[PDB]
């Protein structure tokens, strides 16, 4: 009785806002730049080949510097690169060698890990003595960690194989927000460039948009047919890109409530790990099981280039925040840098 | 081998 | 004569005919190696190490020929210590390298555990780099004692042996004999014996059928890599042997033709190791079908 | 958005016929393949039948094998589960399960409590 | 059950929330995205290749 | 120039103690261990989060890995064990009502594209329990697969001393239906290693170092390009 009428409810809801979504649905990004002059052909070229991991790497984030990244692999390694370089500025062994996921402080003064611990381990790369040590750990999650970014030295949210997203503080080691909602696990979470709102990418086919300092999901984006792996924030915030396994690419806008474009093509059949824009927005760079990167023409929907250098599976992507290059991980051992 | 003896 | 004559055109043919397909063949497979396979293995990086000595020892097949027909060496001093060099260095380094192939596969299988941490491509070009630097040990030798000596009216590369001339010829021959034939084939056969008696309980393919079907492939390429090795090697070696202790006539067209036959079937294992490690090799047939398809 | 929404169930005699049906939208139902699931009272989820995508790959749990009959029409978007010579022991609510990724062998974590790709289910009492 | 229906009742709530949203439209947001790419276009080296003397990894 | 030195050295450094642990990491087998609840894998080889297990067998170290703190969701999660020398599937061969599930699961880490190249090492347990389970006569096979009833013993079969026939044909019924399974796809590249025990075996470790021997002996040979 009451659960049938909360769910016819909720079918009801449903169709209301996909009402709504149609309603504000005019016209379509393609018509919109159908006049602008496509990008050509998008040939980056390898200029820096990180090796040094000696296992699968399976998460990278860039620093806010654009020189130093951290990678994540389950060789137990944290390793800190000067990019320019390519110099291993910090090689941080971790407790649990099942590393999902790694992020760089926008201070470049921590770093972060996690994975099938489900612990959110904070490093501290500006010890006194010189040497990283174990500044935080953020235990509380009952899933895998799979995302994990800093908001800034104090605050980082971490998305989780428990269904549910965490908003840490890491001097107390609590959880000051819980982001519950997604039915799947949450493969991953993208920061607004002003740091008051989140997107998480799910195992559910869908993404929802989180406040921050609310605690609440304000928007659920939902058009993914597969689980969501990647989630990448467009540079203004008011739009992010989706990579998911049903070989697609999708761009959401948050005011609009609704899927844009979608980056797809018929020869493509594998899943998206990890998906970043470009300084413009313009690019839309994804990591694919093809074991290659596909540059999208994000406002056009084609394919601008193709980052093919890796032999096996890329796992992760990260453009930096001047633009300069793009870093990829991939699960053959390697991080390149591309431009 | 064995060309020159 | 014209009977000498067709003779000598059969033998400048013969060594044509292997210097071509032994040239063509390891520049083959170092090309594929450096453009598609990349080195990122131990076994890539044996293969091309083979490929470079087997390219390098064929090289010296024009000299040769050029030698046997003009029956003279045209080349001068520095071109003989050149090629006679080449020709002992890569030789050796062919031949360890195959050596080092058996007991890489011999590791890989009777020993798995351990392989993982003794077949690493570093430790692959250690090894490489301690086979070319011991094959220095007697090449830096031959560099130095070979000579050009007048002999009946026309010139001849030959070794300049130390006092008394004939024993140290026969103390050299003896071996190589030993450490190029001897002891290479005691090792090749007793490390890939052992990898197939290993390898007649690991469960390679399921199913019965395929799973020996498997096993006959691999023991038929240990097989066809071993008696290559024996054929090809064993009658120069037998010939030199027979040269050294017993007296032929020495001028003979039929013990010429022999010589050199011999001589030929030694480049053919240079020639014929292209296609026995990369035809054969399984990582080199599904980078083939992949890159045609 | 992945919606599965079954029908079909309802009371019936043991030894009955029921035709159970999922209308699949929100992704293209011939990249998947689909699976049907149980949930018996006081029991776990339990797999019943998968179909490939194609519809060639067919296979059946050992407890409805021969009494259930999967088939999938790709065109209309729609799996279907012919249940007869239905038993007490079917009795359950039937969840049309998609696989999680397209073009995959593999068909991971279906029978889990809080499958995303999975409908709201269809009650089955098979009931004298 | 009682988790079920809470979730559901949950579900309804977060419906509601989402259900009473100011959703501008399509071609408003396209023109805004739009606008950001060309306005941002000579600033991103990715889409306009960098010199290799401006370049740190050339 | 001197802080670009120092920054070198001190990568070389680095360099240093990555190919040292990597040595040390490399000589470590690492297994995933997986099963049901009722399965009984904890005490395979009786020696929060993810819990490791750590053994070693004739100077061979094995890191197996039992996935605990996750949920009942695993296509993400299992995507890490990749690179993992052997999958240690255990199965409660006695309960015949998850078997299928236990089936489905194999069928999954065995057509997985990320676990297509991982050997399973099957560890049919709790023989015991079947046994008994089977003399009993109460449940049937047949009410669970009513390919049983069809199913003849393997000639290639090897019954333990002082076995029953019917527990023998149950016991290899359940290997088969894992086999056919293995079989049915990844011919060459990973192979199904099944193996009868009971809660009380303390041979298992001996059983994992051979059938690892045997993937680690196939894995040199694609290696080697003999295979
Ligand atoms: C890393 C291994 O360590 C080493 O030191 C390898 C060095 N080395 C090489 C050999 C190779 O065949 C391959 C190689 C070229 C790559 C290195 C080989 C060799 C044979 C003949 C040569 O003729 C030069 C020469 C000599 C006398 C008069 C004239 C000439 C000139 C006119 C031609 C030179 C080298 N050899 N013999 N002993 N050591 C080597």
């Amino acid at each position: 009785s009451e659960l049938d009428q909360l769910r016819q409810e909720a079918e009801q809801l449903k169709n209301q806002i996909r009402d709504a979504r149609k309603a504000c649905a005019d016209a379509t990004l393609s018509q919109i730049t159908n006049n602008i002059d496509p990008v050509g052909r998008i040939q980056m070229r390898t200029r820096r080949t990180l090796r040094g991991h000696l296992a699968k790497i399976y998460a990278m984030h860039w620093g806010t510097d654009s020189r130093l990244l951290v990678s994540a692999s389950q060789d137990g390694k944290l390793i800190i690169w000067d990019s320019y370089t390519t110099n291993k500025v910090h090689a941080i062994p971790l407790r649990s060698s099942w590393v999902m996921t790694c992020a760089y402080a926008p201070s470049g003064n921590y770093v972060a890990c996690g994975g099938l611990d489900n612990i959110c381990s904070i490093y501290n790369l500006k010890t006194r003595e010189g040497n990283v040590r174990v500044s935080r750990e953020l235990a509380g999650h009952t899933g895998y960690l799979s995302c994990c970014r800093f908001l800034d030295d104090n605050q980082i949210v971490t998305s989780s194989g428990d269904t549910t997203c965490a908003l840490w503080d890491i001097e107390t080691g609590q959880q000051t927000t819980t982001f519950t909602g997604h039915t799947g696990d949450v493969m991953s979470l993208s920061l607004a460039p002003d740091t008051r709102l989140f997107v998480s990418g799910a195992c559910d086919a869908s993404a929802k948009l989180w406040d921050v300092r609310e605690g609440m999901c304000r928007q659920t984006f939902t058009g993914h047919e597969s689980d969501i792996n990647a989630i990448c924030f467009f540079p203004n915030g008011n739009a992010f890109a989706t990579g998911s396994d049903d070989a697609t690419c999708r761009l959401f806008d948050l005011r609009a409530d609704q899927e844009l474009m979608t980056y797809s093509h018929d020869n493509i059949i594998c899943g998206i790990t990890s998906v970043s824009f470009s300084k413009s927005g313009r690019l839309l760079l994804a990591g694919y099981d093809d074991f290659n990167c596909n540059v999208w023409d994000a406002l056009k929907a084609d394919r601008a280039g193709v980052l093919a250098g890796h032999d096996n599976r890329v796992s992760c992507l990260g453009v930096t925040d001047d633009g300069m290059a793009v870093a990829t991980g991939s699960w053959d051992s390697f991080l390149k840098i591309w431009n | 081998y064995x060309g020159f003896x | 004569s014209a009977s000498s004559l067709a003779l000598a055109i059969a033998i400048t043919a013969l060594y044509s005919a292997v210097c071509a397909v032994g040239l063509l063949g390891n520049v083959l497979v170092m090309f594929g190696i450096v453009r598609y396979t990349k080195m990122k293995t131990a076994t890539n990086i044996y293969i091309f190490n083979l490929a470079l000595a087997d390219a390098l020892a064929t090289s010296t097949l024009p000299f040769q020929s050029a030698k046997y027909l003009m029956e003279t060496w045209p080349f001068g001093e520095l071109l003989c210590k050149a090629v006679l060099s080449i020709d002992y260095y890569n030789m050796f380094t062919s031949i360890f390298t195959l050596t080092m192939m058996s007991v890489d596969r011999y590791i890989a299988v009777c020993h798995p555990v351990k392989a993982l941490d003794f077949r690493t491509p570093a430790k692959a070009k250690l090894i490489n780099i301690c086979i070319w630097v011991l094959a220095s040990g007697v090449g830096v030798p031959i560099m130095v004692m070979a000579v050009t000596r007048p002999r009946d009216g026309a010139v001849v590369c030959m070794l300049q042996f130390p006092s008394p001339s004939w024993y140290w010829d026969t103390v050299t021959k003896i071996c190589v004999f030993l450490f190029a034939f001897v002891v290479p084939i005691l090792i090749i056969t007793v490390c890939y014996g052992l990898m197939l008696l290993r390898l007649r309980s690991v469960r390679l393919l399921s199913g019965s059928k395929e799973k020996d079907r498997s096993l006959r492939r691999i023991t038929r390429m240990v097989l066809v890599v071993v008696g290559a090795f024996v054929v090809c090697w064993a009658p120069i070696h037998i010939f030199v042997i027979v040269w050294t202790l017993v007296d032929i006539d020495r001028r003979d067209p039929l013990v010429v033709a022999a010589l050199h036959l011999c001589i030929a079937l030694g480049y053919a294992n240079s020639s014929l190791n292209p296609v026995l490690y990369a035809f054969l090799d399984e990582n080199f047939k599904r980078c083939f079908r992949q890159l045609c398809r | 958005q992945v919606q599965l929404q079954e029908s079909g169930g309802g009371l019936v005699q043991p030894g009955g016929s029921l035709r159970l049906s999922c209308a699949a939208s929100g992704f293209t139902f011939s990249n998947y393949k689909m699976n049907w699931v149980r949930q018996a009272p006081g029991k776990g989820l339990e797999w019943v039948s998968d179909i490939s995508q194609s519809g060639a790959s067919i296979s059946y749990t050992g407890s409805v094998k021969g009494r259930f009959t999967i088939s999938r029409d790709n065109a209309k978007n729609t799996l279907y589960l012919q249940m007869n010579s239905l038993k007490p022991e079917d009795t359950a609510v039937y969840y049309c399960a998609r696989c999680p990724a397209p073009f995959t062998r593999d068909c991971f974590d279906v029978t889990s409590t809080t499958y995303a790709y999975r409908g709201q289910g269809t009650q089955v009492t098979v009931s004298s | 059950n009682t988790a079920s229906i809470a979730q559901a009742r949950k579900l309804v709530e977060q419906l509601k929330m989402e259900a009473n949203i100011d959703r501008i439209k399509v071609s408003k947001a396209a023109a805004d995205l739009m606008a950001y790419c060309e306005a941002h276009a000579k600033e991103d080296p990715l889409l306009t290749p960098v010199p290799a003397s401006e370049n740190p990894f050339r | 120039s001197a802080e670009d030195k120092a920054a070198v050295e001190r990568s070389k450094m680095i360099d240093r103690n990555l190919r040292e642990d990597g040595e040390k990491a490399a000589r470590e087998v690492k297994l995933l261990l997986l099963g049901a609840d009722n399965s009984g894998k904890s005490t395979i080889v009786k020696q929060s989060g993810i819990f490791e297990t750590k053994f070693q067998v004739d100077k061979v170290n094995f890191h197996m890995f039992d996935v605990g703190g996750q949920r009942d969701e695993r296509r993400k999660w299992i995507q890490c064990f990749n690179d993992v020398t052997a999958i240690i599937f255990v199965v409660d061969s006695s309960d015949y009502n998850r078997l299928q599930e236990a089936l489905n699961l194999f069928k999954s880490i065995w057509n997985n594209r990320w676990l297509r190249t991982i050997s399973v090492i099957l560890f049919l347990n709790k023989q015991d329990l079947l046994a008994e389970k089977v003399l009993a006569g109460k449940s049937k096979i047949e009410d669970y697969f009513p390919e049983f009833a069809r199913y003849t013993t393997p000639e290639d079969a090897t019954p333990e001393p002082g076995e029953d026939p019917r527990v023998t044909r149950a016991k290899y019924f359940i290997r088969d239906e894992f086999l056919r399974i293995s079989t049915a796809s990844g011919d060459g590249r990973h192979y199904c290693y099944p193996h009868f025990t009971c809660a009380v075996d303390t041979e298992n470790a001996r059983r994992i170092f051979n059938d690892v021997t045997d993937i680690i002996i196939k894995m040199n040979l694609r290696d080697c390009g003999l295979f």
